[PDB]
């Protein structure tokens, strides 16, 4: 129902088991640079990650 | 053979009695349209799911 | 307040639909005839009301997108509601 | 006078250098292990910088 709001995007999640390691459930990772590629070119890759 | 099947995690997903929703309009966006998806969002999770 | 110009024939964008691209160039999601969104690029620099002064690309009848444009990238077909964001 | 351009509202960093996070979870049959390999395989698509 919440895709059927067509306005927002709106994600609803429940928290994980121990709520003191996170506050959602699975993975997670930072996508980072090294060089200094620029913001706009990291924004790039983030949306070819996704 | 069976050790391969089932997967591995760490802990199981529990219930908690605790949900979060995610508002997150179009951006560049003004106070107006949030306001009116969280009070959709309010109307619906309280006539529709109480 | 003097006046400095009677524009005749005006199109007026609502501020939801007029974005800008990785440029600065605003653009606005416009649905064809044949019901399929695509990208077009807009010079709107004047804010009257909540409405901006389009001068340039907008059209006279053409059908722009105010929400769920997010949802839709441009090039896939969609379907076409009177939008309530608005007013 | 005054020009539209383009960023982001939200700028981190990660270790003293800029990033952005991916959140996520896997299939609801899989392990950790293979969202971990599935991340090794996306990550190594990605450009030489990051």
């Amino acid at each position: 129902h919440f895709f059927s709001f067509k306005d927002a995007m709106v994600f609803a999640f429940a928290p994980p088991s121990v709520l003191e390691l996170g506050n959602a459930t699975g993975f997670d990772l930072f996508l980072q640079d090294q060089a200094g590629v620029g913001h706009e070119v990291l924004l790039q890759a983030r949306n070819k990650f996704l | 053979w069976m050790f391969t099947r089932i997967p591995t995690a760490f802990l199981p997903d529990e219930d908690q009695g605790v949900l979060f929703a995610q508002v997150q309009t179009p951006p560049g966006s003004s106070a107006e349209r949030t306001q009116v998806v969280v009070d959709s969002m309010r109307e619906y999770l309280l006539e529709k799911e109480s | 307040q003097l006046q400095e110009g009677v524009k005749q024939k005006a199109i007026l964008a609502p501020q939801q639909g007029v974005t800008r691209d990785l440029k600065g160039q605003a653009t606005a999601l416009v649905v064809n005839a044949q019901n399929k969104v695509e990208l077009r690029v807009i010079k709107a620099d004047r804010v009257i009301g909540d409405k901006w002064l389009v001068t340039e690309g907008l059209n006279a009848g053409d059908k722009i997108i105010t929400e769920g444009l997010q949802f839709v990238q441009p090039g896939v077909e969609v379907k076409t509601v009177p939008a309530k964001n608005v007013a | 006078t005054g020009k539209w351009e383009y960023g982001s509202p939200k700028l981190e960093r990660y270790n003293g250098v800029p990033a952005m996070e991916i959140l996520g979870e896997p299939a609801p049959g899989l392990s950790s292990g293979d969202a971990m390999a599935a991340v090794e395989e996306i990550v190594k698509q990605l450009p030489k910088g990051v």
